RNA sequence: CCGAUAGUGAACCAGUACCGUGAGGGAAAGGUGAAAAGCACCCCGGAAGGGGAGUGAAAUAGAACCUGAAACCGUGUGCUUACAAGUAGUCAGAGCCCGUUAAUGGGUGAUGGCGUGCCUUUUGUAGAAUGAACCGGCGAGUUACGAUUUGAUGCAAGGUUA
RNA sequence: UAACUUGGGAGUCAGAACAUGGGUGAUAAGGUCCGUGUUCGAAAGGGAAACAGCCCAGACCACCAGCUAAGGUCCCAAAAU
RNA sequence: GACAAUGGUAGGAGAGCGUUCUAAGGGCGUUGAAGCAUGAUCGUAAGGACAUGUGGAGCGCUUAGAAGUGAGAAUGCCGGU
């Protein structure tokens, strides 16, 4: 059928996450769990949680099975932007952007 | 067998059953206009001729007498303060053919 | 009574930008650039209508001469043959004739060649 | 806009011709030839496409030059490195790679467009009196000189 | 020193046809029934590179 | 007369935070819904966050809560693109696809012709002279008194009030 | 078919090239200073390869009609090898 | 119906569109206002209706009057990207 799950205000930029997604989009679940769960980065824990969480809600609420579950689409969008500033020479400043994110996964089975 | 006619200041090729557009004639719908100037009719019995081949008459129906697509005019000189803009539609008259030369 | 100048500006700017559909990069989203590119467009039209008339006169002449090289009647001998014959038509009909039917054109050239 | 015949890739015809190069001069030839390949001299001419014909040219070597410009007509390219100019050859190129000579002498009477460079590929020159392309049932052709 | 021009939305993307990252090596376990990476250890259950030789 | 970049600088915990040794200078920041009825309960999760279930007419109104544009960023997809010299469009136009505020239709566009941005200042600028990173907002001939002429209007050798 | 007066309102006072009679300068200058006239400036379009001023000519709008001007007719690039 | 004119900066004259508010008249609005978005529509232009979606309470129209009445550019202020 359809299924999804979300994470919001996650304290990572979009891009660094977006690469990791481009290792995902199209696969089957089990594989993608593995793919995330091995690569040594900071996003892999998070996406792993959100993915398996999505399978959780799909299982409990919608009563699916796990074989045919595939990643229909996934994408991360921009979030609030905690402006900071690091000092710098000659009496000046420079405003860092501590970025955020809103991760979106939509697990699907494809059938009814 | 087709023939060549005159209208406005220009000409058209017509085969019988064909449609045409042309600048306005100011003759309402269904009032079948009949041309009087013709310049050529070929095919089988070929008759090229003097201007206004005589004995030659076309008939046709006035389907629609509408208006055109509003093209924009616009233009300007550069680095100066000048410009202009004024649309212009066009009237036309839409005919199809019965009875190539009488 | 102060006047919030809003509520029109955006609308005007949409009436511009929506004449920028098919333009490249940031020319189809931004007001400024699409304004000035539009103005180039309208001007270009105002020379292009003229230009198409010039063009198709060239084209028709080209095709016609490509016909009358068959009888080795270079294009000018012909036309002078036509003004002398006491007949005259446009171009584009010599084109469509000499494209869709050959024989008719041949009979024209006979009618003109014999006036020289 | 109104009626007039235009020409497509499917409303088309293309042919393969022979031309003797011997006993003939270079100007007259290249002009008339690229007056073929350009699509001119056909009443289906439409210049947003290629009604370009094909042409075969045989026995280039016997072409001839009037006056000097046997030798005092120099050809120049540049190798894009500095001081890499080359007068390296002259009209003696007729002796060696004469086919190249013609094939550049025509491809300057054509534009640099994408079309114009497609036409020029529809030419095949042979300084020798043989050709492989007889499969096409090619024709002869008579120039006006 | 500096750019003179604005780097448009195309070239910023074409330039990024190579920040992708490679599909890492993978294979199922020989008797731990799951995936891991090649010429490496499982991290589970008892370690299985040829079978258990470790605890962690 | 203004209706949150206006109007007190200040609609809110402002002469505050802040800056400066000090005189002193000086901010940004309104809105859930009718009523708090402000998400019991299950599930993943360490949490946060979320999917469900429910309150409510509506929760894509769920607290960073009316409306939610543009820049900007993405996900997918109809068309198209790897011998090609491009102020980027326009004109002509095949091919492929689609069907409208139903009319000389709309989306894309192989290929050809044609074509050196905008304002300012200038004898003249593609200009290698200047300004603009984009977009949203703001923002510049006003008012009194008086003279003068123009047009109108009422009276008329009279007219007019402070 | 314009000319004059009165009244209201301004703008302009840095001009350039081409030809032409001249001064200066070296019978030098895309020079400078004057008279004379044109065009540009405030005017596009066709030709001069390309171009503010040279040459033909003064755009109300639209047409897939025609005849001509300067300049051109082998290909590029329409038109007489 | 004829005849003729209709390039144009500085600049002079004239007719005009829309916004906010007011006065008067006449009208619309949960059986969904305004705004917003989309659209292949009308007008010579500035511009205006219409259909649909979102939106959740005020708005248009005719006549005339007064204006803080229009913004692409200030090495412009602010905000966001
Ligand atoms: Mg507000
Ligand atoms: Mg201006
Ligand atoms: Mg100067
Ligand atoms: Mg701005």
């Amino acid at each position: 059928m359809e299924a999804k799950a979300v994470a919001r205000t996650i304290r990572i930029a979009p891009r660094k996450v977006r690469l990791v997604l481009d290792l995902i989009r199209g696969k089957n679940a089990a594989e993608a769990i593995a793919i995330l769960k091995l690569t040594n980065k900071a996003s892999s824990p998070v996406i792993e949680k959100v993915l398996m969480s999505a399978l959780a809600n799909a299982e409990h609420n919608y009563d699916m099975n796990t074989d045919e579950l595939v990643v229909k689409e996934a994408y991360a969008n921009e979030g609030p932007t905690l402006k900071r500033f690091r000092p710098r020479a000659q009496g000046r400043a420079s405003a860092i952007n501590k970025r955020t994110s809103h991760i979106t996964i939509v697990v699907s089975d494809g059938k009814e | 067998m087709f023939a060549i006619i005159e209208t406005g200041g220009k000409q058209i090729k017509v085969e019988e059953g064909q449609e045409i557009f042309v600048e306005k004639l100011d003759v309402n719908e269904g009032d079948t206009f009949t041309f009087d100037k013709v310049l050529f009719v070929g095919g089988d019995s070929v008759k090229v001729g003097a201007p206004t081949v005589e004995g030659a008459t076309v008939t046709a129906t006035v389907n629609k007498q509408g208006r055109g697509k509003k093209i924009t005019v616009f233009t300007y000189k550069r680095r100066k303060n000048s410009k202009r803009k004024k649309g212009h539609r066009q009237p036309y008259t839409k005919l199809t053919i019965d009875k190539i030369n009488a | 009574p102060r006047v919030k100048g809003g509520t029109v500006t955006r609308a005007r700017r949409k009436k511009t930008i929506k004449l920028a559909k098919g333009y490249f990069g940031s020319k189809h989203t931004l007001y400024k650039v699409a304004k000035q590119q539009v103005m180039k467009s309208g001007q270009y039209a105002f020379r292009d209508r003229r230009q198409r008339k010039r063009d198709f006169r060239k084209l028709w002449i080209t095709r016609i001469n490509a016909a009358a090289r068959q009888h080795e009647m270079s294009y000018s001998r012909l036309m002078n043959g036509l003004k002398k014959a006491g007949i005259d038509i446009n171009r584009k009909m010599l084109s469509e004739i000499a494209i869709s039917d050959e024989k008719a054109f041949a009979q024209l050239v006979t009618k003109a060649k014999d006036a020289l | 806009m109104r009626q007039t015949f235009m020409a497509n890739e499917s409303n088309i015809e293309r042919k393969w011709y022979v031309i003797d190069a011997e006993g003939q001069t270079l100007g007259r030839l290249s002009s008339e030839v690229a007056s073929i390949l350009r699509g001119k001299n056909k009443v289906t001419y439409t210049p947003h496409v290629d009604t370009g014909d094909y042409v075969i040219v045989i026995n280039a070597s016997k072409i001839e030059f009037t006056g000097n410009k046997e030798t005092d007509k120099v050809y120049y390219r540049h190798s894009n490195h500095p001081g890499g100019i080359k007068s390296i050859t002259a009209g003696e190129l007729r002796r060696t790679n004469p086919e190249r000579l013609i094939e550049n002498s025509i491809k300057g009477m054509l534009p640099s467009t994408r079309l114009g460079e497609k036409q020029g590929k529809k030419l095949f020159v042979y300084g020798g009196a043989e050709h492989p392309h007889a499969a096409q049932q090619p024709e002869n052709y008579e120039l006006r000189g | 020193a500096v750019p003179k021009r604005r780097t448009s939305k195309t070239r910023k993307n074409k330039r990024r046809t190579h920040f992708k990252i490679s599909v890492p090596g993978m294979t199922e376990c020989p008797n731990c029934g799951r995936e891991y990476k090649l010429s490496h250890r499982v991290c589970k259950n008892c370690g299985s590179y040829n079978g258990e030789e470790v605890a962690a």
